[PDB]
RNA sequence: CAGACCACGGGAUUGAUAGACCAGACCUGGAAGCCUAGUAAUAGGUGCAGGGAACUGGCACUAACCGGCCGAAAACUUAC
RNA sequence: GAGUGAGAAUGCAGGCAUGAGUAGCGAUUAGGCAAGUGAGAACCUUGCCCGCCGAAAGACCAAGGGUUCCUGGGCCAGGCCAGUCCGCCCAGGGUGAGUCGGGACCUAAGGCGAGGCCGACAGGCGUAGUCGAUGGACAACGGGUUGAUAUUCCCGUACC
RNA sequence: GGUGAAAAGUACCCCGGGAGGGGAGUGAAAGAGUACCUGAAACCGUGCGCUUACAAUCCGUCAGAGCCCUCGACGUGUCG
């Protein structure tokens, strides 16, 4: 009777895996942020 | 020809084919007979159509100024109206469509001789 | 009296029994109730046999009706008013009259009352 | 099973025809000195004032 | 006791069609209250008791109504 | 001079039929009556019954949600029916801490990591450090109050 | 995406709980009513005309009785 779906929300973990600071510390993340800014997203990152 | 009065009810939240099923009961009858038939008929679509008939009678009361008792429901019909579309979710991720249908009931009554 | 022939009235056998008991309690309390037509047709004989118990005055009959009804104010009013009221009527204490259909499910409605002529 | 062919207008209208209603048979009663029409089923209940003649 | 609905069959006050009521057949098995015996659980009496649906017969007490809708005819020819 | 001609590409979009007024209307609890409200009530309000849960189908939280909470109003859409009702729509209101749960205290796994070493470059690891609770340290209890908060407000008595 | 030139966006009255309409007004127009230029087809009705319930129909085509409408003529109903 297992019915556990894949998405389990957690605000802190979502921040520490997808957040602004983690996107910035690396190089591909800064690329992603610049790309999203150029596209026009109102939300660059989690 | 005979003097006539009209009444229209649009965007009534009743399927056209479910309005016609009680419209077919009262076509070509005296207004009072039609109102009685609708008042004792056990289908909900009677509530709109009855009102429409009564409305038409009042017009002949108040705009043609003609005799209440000579009125006959000469023409009555139900046109389709706009349909809203909704979704009912079904088994295994299917999503089926639902139509919320409407109607326009039109009545013309005439003041025929006795 | 004779059982229900088809499926029992309240959805099961035990619900029909309690349903009848509540309907009879309300009928004896108010003297007139409005319910659905099949419920009224089932309540007529069941209520009339309780009235027959109340017509004949013994502790044994009072015990039978308390067995079936479970409301002591209604038992008192049975044996104090309704039993004596029908001392000269031989059966047929009730009256079912059909009334206008319901609106939500278009259920055929009816009214049961107690006869007040003799 | 599933319909093999789309069904024709004659055959559609043939059994859409059976989905009709019948008008109740009315009789006359006198309440408050004025005449009204009610089903013969509700005749008594109108005669002792338990149906609401609007 | 006819039946998915419909149909079918019976009755509808000039009436026993169904319910109630009274009685019977039947089923269970000896009600409650009282009295009594025994410390008691319990047993005996009152007493084939009490309860009770379908079956039968009585009985208009209750409903079958101060009711609506349908529904009846060209003629012609020859023989007679 | 051509974005120049459609009936087929299990073609693309939109609108609409057929099935069809058909299946279904989402558990294993079950509702009834009297009264009220209202244009309208099986479903709303009140009473009296009946029933179901009761190591829960009760009480309180974390995570997650985000105003759904309270009051007044509403009834077009939503509610698998109707709705006067609603977790729905609208407006206003509502969350009060020295002691509760965190930070200003401490660290674990781990993360990042001054200088650093390694690596053609991009980078990889990492020292000192500095973060990081799911743990350690650290002082408040009973009663009352609002339509909506309560070891928070108030009352009584405390502690750091 | 498109009311109209301009909101002049339907005062007031009537039926309806409202929604919707009917008069009255605005307008060149309301076959422009804030569901709004034009408003095709699919699809859905209503009214009338002819036909259809002994009949095996790729649903047409060719021949064709009867009925209905219309245009001429003579006339006054029958040809063309
Ligand atoms: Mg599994
Ligand atoms: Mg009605
Ligand atoms: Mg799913
Ligand atoms: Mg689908
Ligand atoms: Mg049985
Ligand atoms: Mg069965
Ligand atoms: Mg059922
Ligand atoms: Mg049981
Ligand atoms: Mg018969
Ligand atoms: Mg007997
Ligand atoms: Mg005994
Ligand atoms: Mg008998
Ligand atoms: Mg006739
Ligand atoms: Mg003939
Ligand atoms: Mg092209
Ligand atoms: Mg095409
Ligand atoms: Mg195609
Ligand atoms: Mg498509
Ligand atoms: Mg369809
Ligand atoms: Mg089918
Ligand atoms: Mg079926
Ligand atoms: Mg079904
Ligand atoms: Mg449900
Ligand atoms: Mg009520
Ligand atoms: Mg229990
Ligand atoms: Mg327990
Ligand atoms: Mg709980
Ligand atoms: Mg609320
Ligand atoms: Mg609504
Ligand atoms: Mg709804
Ligand atoms: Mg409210
Ligand atoms: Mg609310
Ligand atoms: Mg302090
Ligand atoms: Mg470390
Ligand atoms: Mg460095
Ligand atoms: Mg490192
Ligand atoms: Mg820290
Ligand atoms: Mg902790
Ligand atoms: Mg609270
Ligand atoms: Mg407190
Ligand atoms: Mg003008
Ligand atoms: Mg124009
Ligand atoms: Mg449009
Ligand atoms: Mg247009
Ligand atoms: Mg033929
Ligand atoms: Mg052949």
């Amino acid at each position: 009777a297992k019915g556990k779906r894949t998405f389990q929300p957690n605000n802190r973990r979502r921040a520490r895996v997808h957040g602004f600071r983690l996107r910035m510390r690396t190089r591909a993340g800064r690329a992603i942020v610049a790309n999203r800014r150029s596209k026009g997203r109102r939300a660059l990152t989690a | 020809e005979f003097p006539s009065a009209t009444a229209k009810a649009r965007y009534v939240r009743v399927s056209a084919t479910k309005a016609r099923r009680v419209i077919d009961l009262v076509r070509g009858k005296s207004v009072e007979e039609a109102l009685d038939i609708l008042r004792w008929a056990p289908q909900a679509a009677s509530e709109p159509v009855a009102k429409v008939i009564a409305s038409a009678a009042a017009n002949a009361q108040n705009n043609e100024g003609l005799d209440p008792s000579t009125l006959v429901v000469a023409t009555v019909y139900a046109d389709e109206g706009p349909t809203a579309k909704r979704i009912r979710p079904r088994a295994q991720g299917r999503a089926f469509r639902i139509r919320k249908r409407t109607s326009h009931i039109t009545v013309i009554v005439e003041s025929r001789p006795p | 009296p004779k059982p229900t022939k088809g499926p029992r009235l309240g959805g099961s056998s035990s619900h029909q029994s309690a349903l009848l008991a509540n309907l009879a309690t309300s009928l004896f309390e108010h003297g007139r109730i409005k319910t659905t037509e099949p419920k009224a047709r089932a309540l007529r004989p069941y209520a009339e046999k309780l009235i027959t118990h109340a017509k004949k005055g013994a502790l044994h009959n009072r015990r039978e009706v308390m067995k079936k009804i479970r409301d002591k104010d209604v038992v008192h009013t049975l044996f104090a008013e309704i039993g004596p009221f029908y001392a000269d009527r031989n059966g047929g204490y009730t009256r079912i009259i059909k009334v206008e259909n319901r609106k939500g499910d278009n259920a055929p409605m009816a009214v049961i009352e107690l006869v007040r002529e003799k | 099973a599933v319909p093999k062919r789309r069904m024709s207008r004659a055959n559609t209208r043939s059994r859409r025809a059976q989905w009709k209603a019948e008008a109740p048979g009315l009789v006359t009663v006198s309440v408050a000195g004025q005449q009204r029409k009610v089903p013969r089923r509700l005749l008594k209940a109108a005669r002792l004032g338990l149906v609401d003649l609007d």
